[PDB]
């Protein structure tokens, strides 16, 4: 029983631009074993309405996974994606730079 | 370049219960099919609209064989789980990578089958597709039955021929999804990293296929030399340099793409 | 009362086969259900047909997971559960490699004499399994050249009929080989 | 396509 901490990315389809519809990707990689609880969030709380890709692992058999959502990026609001998982002693929110 | 690679995991749930399943097929960098043990009705699914062409008889079969290896591997989860004493406490995991990379001709390269048990690797095929290698003693179990059983013949069989030729069928069906190119849409990013240091990023995004080369060039020669999914089926990639702060307009950022004739030069202009 | 399961056509089934688990009985039980002990154990429910009682249990195409030890209950209505059925081990075989079935000093053989059977295969299974004039069970021994073999002396229980036997392994006593090459033994 | 099926490990 080898646990591997994951690793997040939250980031998005296109640079973002206010009056363009894009997609929110939280991205998690490198991980073990493949119960991971993901939701991403905005302004605080979650977002119920989500759909993720199908699991998949690397060469290293760590595994993968990516989330997304639709939005629109507003200087008003913030984004960040909420991780719970084994090797984390605690469920980790990780902000959406607009980079 | 021309792989089939398909991903198995199936984790076992403390007590009874099936062991969820899944399984996952690609063909170089796109995702074609998936099964899943846990749906309502546990069928084959398509991934991209090249492989929906395809027979009835194509999708039952391929149903078919996913269902067997999905019991398979829900008895394998017991059996393992029953070589190292390992009593209901515990969730385990069992995953299984089978593929074949093509050569520069229209036949097989190299052939892959490997088997890991909660992370570490457990028993793998042998490149000669003939031979096993074990990780312990447990394994060399498995290795009994399953030279018992002559699966390095079936699967050898499968590599050389069939994964081949459906991998050749597959290229030139989707040719027009697959063999085709994405340019990459760019940005550049500057972050200051220290007092004298500062870090430059070489953001392409939106492209397929994955086979990107990024270099940074100072003033002449090379600097430098991960990729993440967009979500839509491309990729986005950027190359990191660490450079003195106020010395940026020389570090210029080189990209070669198959979707590009001539290569891009990118400098940092903050605009 | 108890149900009555037996099996069709027999209790030993091949992979990618179907096999039917009949339940019957005479209480007129107008529910039944059928339960796998096992690997992985299931229960299915399944509707009394008054021909006596009866239900038939269509399982298949058998499969590593569905092997195992069969009871079957009779319930009217809601369920009010009968006591278990004697149990039946259902087999999947032709997983494997088949061994060699060899006989001495011969198949047939003459009136008075017996029969000695010996399941040879370079496959290291643990125990061999011999059917049918589907009962003999025994162990093999490591090596001779490379080959594991298991010897069923008949001596008094010889009396002809078709004979085939399959390999196992310990951790998986329900999963047996493929059938050896039938060898018919008469008693001439 | 897929591998064929295989036994349990």
């Amino acid at each position: 029983m080898i646990q591997r901490t994951p690793k997040i990315q939250v980031y998005s389809r296109h640079p973002a631009e206010n009056g363009k519809s894009n997609f929110l990707n939280c991205y998690v990689s490198g991980f073990h074993p493949s119960d991971i609880e993901v939701d991403l969030l905005k302004n605080g709380e979650r977002i119920e309405k989500v759909e993720h890709s199908d699991l998949s692992f690397s060469k290293d058999w760590s595994f993968y996974l990516l989330y997304y959502t639709e939005f629109t990026p507003t200087e008003k609001d913030e984004y960040a994606c909420r991780v719970n998982h084994v090797t984390l002693s605690q469920p980790k929110i990780v902000k959406w730079d607009r980079d | 370049s021309h792989s089939m690679r398909y991903f198995d995991t199936a984790v076992s749930r403390p007590g009874r219960g099936e062991p969820r399943f899944i399984s996952v097929g690609y063909v170089d960098d796109t995702q074609f099919v998936r099964f899943d043990s846990d749906a309502a009705s546990p069928r084959g699914e398509p991934r991209a609209p090249w492989v929906e062409q395809e027979g009835p008889e194509y999708w039952d079969r391929e149903t078919q064989k996913y269902k067997r290896q999905a019991q398979a591997d829900r008895v394998s989860l017991r059996n393992l789980r029953g070589y190292y004493n390992q009593s209901e406490d515990g969730s385990h995991t069992l995953q299984r990578m089978s593929g074949c990379d093509l050569g520069p001709d229209g036949r097989l390269l190299r052939g892959y089958d490997q088997s890991a048990y909660d992370g570490k690797d457990y028993i793998a095929l042998n490149e000669d597709l003939r031979s096993w290698t074990a990780a312990d003693t447990a394994a060399q179990i498995t290795q009994r039955k399953l030279e018992a059983a002559r699966a390095a013949e079936q699967l050898r069989a499968y590599l050389e021929g069939t994964c081949v030729e459906w991998l050749r069928r597959y290229l030139e069906n989707g040719k027009e999804t697959l063999q085709r190119a994405e340019p990459p849409k760019t940005h550049v990013t500057h972050h200051p990293l220290s007092d004298h240091e500062a870090t430059l990023r070489c953001w392409a995004l939106g492209f397929y296929p994955a086979e990107i080369t990024l270099t940074w060039q100072r003033d002449g020669e090379d600097q430098t030399q991960e990729t993440r999914p967009a979500g839509d089926g491309t990729f986005q990639k950027w190359a990191a340099v660490v450079v003195p702060s106020g010395q940026e307009q020389r570090y210029t950022c080189h990209m070669q793409h198959e979707g590009l004739q001539e290569p891009l030069t990118l400098s940092w202009e903050p605009s | 009362r108890k149900p009555s399961l037996l099996a069709h056509p027999g209790r030993l089934v091949k992979s990618e086969e179907t096999v039917i688990l009949q339940c019957w009985s005479d209480v007129r039980f107008e529910h039944f259900l059928l339960h796998r002990e096992g690997k992985f154990k299931d229960t299915l429910h399944l509707i009394g047909e008054h021909h006596v009682s009866k239900a038939n249990f269509s399982i298949g195409p058998m499969m590593q997971d569905l092997a195992g030890t069969y009871r079957c209950y009779g319930s009217v209505t809601p369920y009010q559960l009968s006591a278990p059925s004697d149990p039946l081990d259902i087999v999947i075989t032709g997983l494997y490699e088949k061994p060699s079935l060899s006989a001495q000093p011969g198949p047939t053989v003459l009136a008075g004499e017996s029969v000695t059977l010996s399941c040879s295969s370079r496959s290291s299974y643990d125990m061999y399994h011999l059917s049918r004039e589907h009962e003999c069970r025994f162990s093999a021994g490591p090596k001779v050249n490379g080959t594991f073999q298991a010897d069923f002396p008949l001596g008094p229980a010889t009396h002809g009929g078709t004979y085939r036997c399959f390999g196992s392994f310990r951790d998986s006593p329900y999963e047996w080989s493929n059938s050896s090459d039938p060898l018919l033994v008469s008693v001439i | 396509r897929y591998r064929p099926g295989t036994v349990a490990l």
